[PDB]
């Protein structure tokens, strides 16, 4: 049958804001997929186990013979334009 | 037009509880959330005469 | 297209040249929010170990804090870019 | 005119050719993943009925797959459909390798 | 080819929920029977783009008429367009 | 007869009179029209914009204040407003 | 010729009052938890047997389970003519359970 | 019973998010027109306030938005993001790492 | 009743709301107007202040009257900024166009009258002052350079005297004048402070044309030699006057005493004293 998936879209877009044009897409991904689930547990890999138990290690190592002085608060906001609702007719 | 029938059946696995290394959380955690909708486009016309 | 402009900043003139330098990259190469932040995140984490955090998008407000000399919050064709460490 | 082991036979050879190695050491280098997971459900299920589309048969199919990190969680799987008795029929598998708990369920019908 | 429902004339496959649908084409001809006549303009699309934000998502825009035509980008599968005795009738979503 | 306004100095105002009316003449369908300025208008000033075409048509619609123009150009009738 | 038609609005609704009201916050006791699936199930296709569809097949699945700091992916593909056959489907969490509830349909031809 | 709202993502204990719907929902009622550095200022000030919340690795921060995307480096403990559904606001919440 | 506007109001509507009140619809018209017109007095009273303060500082001085300089950028500045300050402004335009809708007023308008009007006072001043003031010095510009001519050519003079004047009197090592020298020190201070400031004045002309800026060698002599001076004496005042206002003290004054910038008679007066203290 070569599925197609009810309840995809047909294309897809998004601006650039390098080149300022859009750019569609017509291909679509057609998986349906429901509950999906991060998980954050993680058994004896080589990569990350150095990386967390090294941190660890040397701090407190380090505290057993604070530095980082204390921090500045600060404040941005974006310019926020209002809406309106204006209706208009040709009729 | 008359179909009835019925079936059923299970699926499971195995069970094993470790618990010697166990109970890890990676605390520097990050992740990626965002606000945006999905976008797409249309066209449309009417008949001209 | 146009280059960067900072509206508000605190940093050291040759480190405004890198983040100037990545963020251009970065739009050039992806196009999307979420992929924007993660990318430049992953950039400042490499060169400066752990702890950035990184806000891109059109409409957003905040109360933060940081280390002192790391804190940036800069426009690009419309594009509110907010970054800064701890 | 089918016989459902032919259909677990088709699925363990596309499971099996696709990531499953005789010899166990890479497979261990092939722990589960954040990162790679999406692609490895995508390239399972496209293999699959790939596979099932290799077969001429005229029946209808459809697929479902599950992906479990840990066993300590535990699951219940479980089938119940409304079909024929003579041609109609499911399917499920379960399958493990070190630290990826896999099933599939898979219900095929006539026309 | 613009394939018949129980309300009207509806391009398919349809690109919006199914319930959203719905509530679409019945409002329609609800609020144009009850007291509404073809002779007022505006207040018709003003009550149908209320009764929009009132149950679904807050942010619609409604155009209908004889004759016009658009393209426009808008949310994903939010997309209502569909004739009714020669009166082409469209609706779509923006975040 | 109308004319519903938009920011000062003719930055936009005068730039959609003059897209509008290579426009009108250049193409037969609405389709490439209205394609035609929301294109350009999205690569000048803005991310999303909405536009319609028209000898006669109902519409009511939320936008971004000041950023709202309507005109009757030759027999037909052009609006357009940016949104998003 | 499909003039009744299966909607994934009603399917989803139908699961939505079934899971809440009869999970009722649940813990998942090992015991009895293949066996809550099973009178569940069968509950849920005694509701789809008055669910207005007569020539639609019905291959009910569900998942039950408890999260631990757990990370899951659950997908599927289908193979069907979009014009009538259709699916539904829905997702139920509390702070220590989940439960996913998903319903096939093919129009019989 | 809460006030109505929507959990896109939360990770600490239900009551700490509780007291925080409880709170935004009467201050977002309380100052319902200005800049939203003002709810940044007055839910932090709060929230910084409590004998609760006690453990923080870094210190606290509150974003407001209807349009953005964000990469954060959170605690693992602690983290929210939800909206208020009458004025539909993206708000989130947690301790930076 | 008042107690239904009360219920809605304590809702906070959106300015859309407000305005959707006003479709619906004197009473309450007049009702949602106190709340708005208190909005409107806050707000533009704080605008128009700042926009005020600085029209004032276009016509306070007589010289940024006629003389301008780097301050004008700054005034440019907010002139950039004018676009800015209008942005957070326009909640005001809008909502003051739902007021004066249906309620002109014309009793409390007073202020608003003046405030608002104030602005755009500014506004169009801003327009016609630029283009005639930058139109007519473009027009006499050799005479103002001709001025800064003059101006250099009696500083360099007036630098030359004062270099003379240095030679032989004050701090020039001649005579006793047992600490007296203050006095004259300070008028000093004041002196080269004077030339100091009028120096300033010379860079900002200077810069503005973009000539090279005229680099003065002798007031850093002069700012050198008597920074050590100065330092010196003021501490010789503060020993003796606390030796007046009256010894381990002393000691530590005495652990302060060392230095070997320079020998001098007030030196070796507070050296012998402290001596004596001891």
């Amino acid at each position: 049958l070569e599925p197609k998936n009810p309840q995809a879209p047909k294309n897809i877009t998004v601006y650039d804001y390098y080149t300022r044009k859009f750019k569609t897409d017509e291909l679509v991904d057609q998986m349906i997929v429901h509950f999906s689930m991060d998980g954050d547990y993680i058994w004896k890999e080589s990569n990350e186990y150095k990386t967390q138990e090294e941190i660890r290690d040397t701090k407190k190592a380090l505290i057993k013979e604070r530095n980082k002085f204390n921090y500045n608060t600060r404040e941005c906001q974006t310019i926020n334009p209002s809406i309106r609702e204006r209706g208009v007719s040709t009729e | 037009i008359n179909f009835q029938d019925t079936e059923t059946r299970y699926g499971g696995i195995q069970n094993q509880v470790v618990n010697i290394n166990q109970y890890v959380q990676r605390n520097p955690n990050f992740i990626d959330l965002d606000n945006i909708a999905e976008l797409s486009e249309h066209s449309v016309n009417t008949e001209r005469v | 297209n146009h280059e960067p402009e900072v509206k508000a900043t605190d940093m050291e003139e040759d480190m405004i040249k890198r983040v100037k330098e990545i963020a251009i990259n970065a739009v050039k190469e992806y196009k999307q929010e979420k992929q924007i932040a993660h990318y430049i995140k992953y950039e400042f984490d490499k060169i400066d170990g752990y702890g950035w955090n990184c806000i891109v998008g059109r409409n957003f407000g905040s109360h933060i804090i940081h280390q002192t000399k790391k804190y940036i919050f800069f426009k690009i064709n419309e594009l509110c870019l907010l970054l800064w460490k701890a | 005119e089918y016989i459902s082991e032919e259909v677990q036979k088709a699925i363990d050879d596309s499971v099996k050719q696709v990531f499953g190695i005789k010899d166990d050491s890479s497979q261990v280098t092939i722990t589960y993943n954040k990162d790679k997971v999406n692609l490895w459900t995508q390239q399972i299920i496209d293999y699959t009925i790939r596979g099932l589309n290799k077969l001429g048969k005229h029946f209808k199919y459809c697929v479902t797959a599950i992906l479990q990190q840990t066993n300590h969680a535990g699951i219940s799987v479980q089938i119940t459909a409304y079909q024929d008795t003579n041609t109609d029929g499911s399917l499920i598998q379960c399958y493990e390798i070190n630290d990826i708990y896999a099933i599939v369920s898979v219900f095929a019908m006539a026309v | 080819q613009y394939k018949t429902f129980m309300g009207a004339r509806v391009l398919w496959p349809p690109e919006c929920a199914d319930d959203i649908l719905e509530g679409a084409i019945r409002e329609t001809q609800d609020a144009l029977k009850k007291f509404e006549i073809a002779r007022e303009g505006q207040k018709i699309a003003e009550h149908l783009k209320k009764y929009m934000d009132d149950h679904f998502d807050p942010y619609w825009h409604v155009f209908f008429g004889k004759n016009f035509g658009c393209q426009a980008v808008h949310n994903k599968n939010r997309f209502i367009y569909f004739y009714i005795e020669k009166t082409a009738f469209l609706m779509y979503q923006t975040q | 007869i109308d004319m519903p306004e938009n920011s000062e100095m003719k930055s936009m105002k005068n730039d959609a009179f003059s897209q509008a009316k290579f426009a009108v003449e250049n193409y037969k369908f609405e389709n490439k029209i209205s394609s035609h300025i929301k294109k350009f208008f999205d690569e000048k000033y803005g991310p999303n914009w909405h536009c319609v075409v028209g000898k006669h048509f109902n519409a009511y619609v939320s936008y971004d204040s000041k950023n709202f123009i309507f005109f009757y150009e030759g027999q037909l009738a052009i609006l357009l407003y940016r949104k998003g | 010729y499909i003039k009744n038609r299966f909607y994934p609005s009603k399917i989803q609704k139908i699961i939505k009052e079934l899971f809440e009201d009869r999970l009722k916050g649940v813990e998942y006791d090992p015991n009895n938890a293949n066996q809550l699936s099973e009178r569940l199930v069968l509950e849920l296709r005694e509701k789809i047997k008055r669910g207005k569809v007569p020539r639609y097949k019905i291959g009910v699945q569900v998942v039950f389970g408890e999260i631990k700091g757990q990370g899951l992916r659950i997908a599927s593909k289908c193979l069907w003519d979009v014009q009538n056959d259709n699916y539904a489907s829905y997702t139920y969490t509390s702070e220590k359970v989940y439960c996913t509830g998903i319903v096939f349909g093919c129009y019989f031809e | 019973p809460l006030p109505p709202h929507i959990i896109r993502f939360n990770d600490m204990a239900q009551h700490l998010l509780k007291k925080v719907i409880r709170q935004a929902d009467v201050l977002i009622k309380e100052n319902p027109q200005g800049l939203e550095k003002d709810i940044a200022l007055n839910l932090v000030k709060f929230v910084k306030s409590q004998p609760e919340f006690k453990i923080g690795d870094g210190e606290w921060q509150c974003i407001i938005g209807k349009n953005f995307g964000c990469s954060l480096t959170f605690d693992a403990n602690v983290l929210a993001f939800f909206d208020l559904l009458p004025s539909r606001k993206s708000i989130l919440l947690f301790k930076s790492g | 009743i008042q107690e239904s506007i009360k219920k809605f109001s304590k809702n906070g509507p959106t300015l859309q709301n407000y305005e959707d009140q006003l479709k619906k619809f004197k009473e309450w018209k007049l009702q949602y107007s106190q709340d708005l017109h208190k909005r409107a007095r806050q707000l533009l009273d704080s605008l128009t202040e700042q926009t005020k303060m600085l029209s004032t500082k276009l016509s306070k001085p007589v010289k940024d009257i006629d003389s301008l300089g780097y301050v004008m950028e700054t005034l440019e500045q907010i002139r950039k900024e004018q676009a800015e300050i209008d942005m957070k402004f326009n909640p005001v335009q809008e909502m003051y166009s739902l007021l004066d809708n249906y309620l002109p007023g014309g009793i409390t308008d007073k202020d608003e009258m003046d405030a608002r009007s104030l602005l755009r006072r500014n506004w169009d001043i801003l327009i016609q002052q630029a283009e005639i003031k930058g139109k007519e010095y473009q027009h006499k510009q050799a005479i103002y350079l001709k001025e800064l001519k003059q101006s250099i050519k009696d500083f360099t003079n007036q630098v030359s005297i004062f270099r003379r004047d240095y030679e032989k009197n004050g701090p020039m090592v001649e005579g006793i004048s047992p600490a007296e020298a203050m006095e004259r020190l300070r008028r000093f201070e004041d002196e080269y402070d004077v030339k100091y400031q009028m120096y300033k004045i010379n860079a900002r002309g200077e810069n503005l044309f973009g000539l090279q800026n005229q680099k003065y060698p002798e007031l850093e002599k002069t700012d050198a030699e008597i920074k050590n001076l100065n330092k010196l004496y003021n501490l010789y005042d503060s020993v003796i006057k606390n030796i007046q206002q009256f010894a381990g003290k002393y000691g530590e004054q005495c652990s302060r005493l060392p230095k070997d910038l320079k020998e001098w008679q007030a030196y070796r007066d507070l050296k012998n004293y402290i001596d004596s203290l001891r």
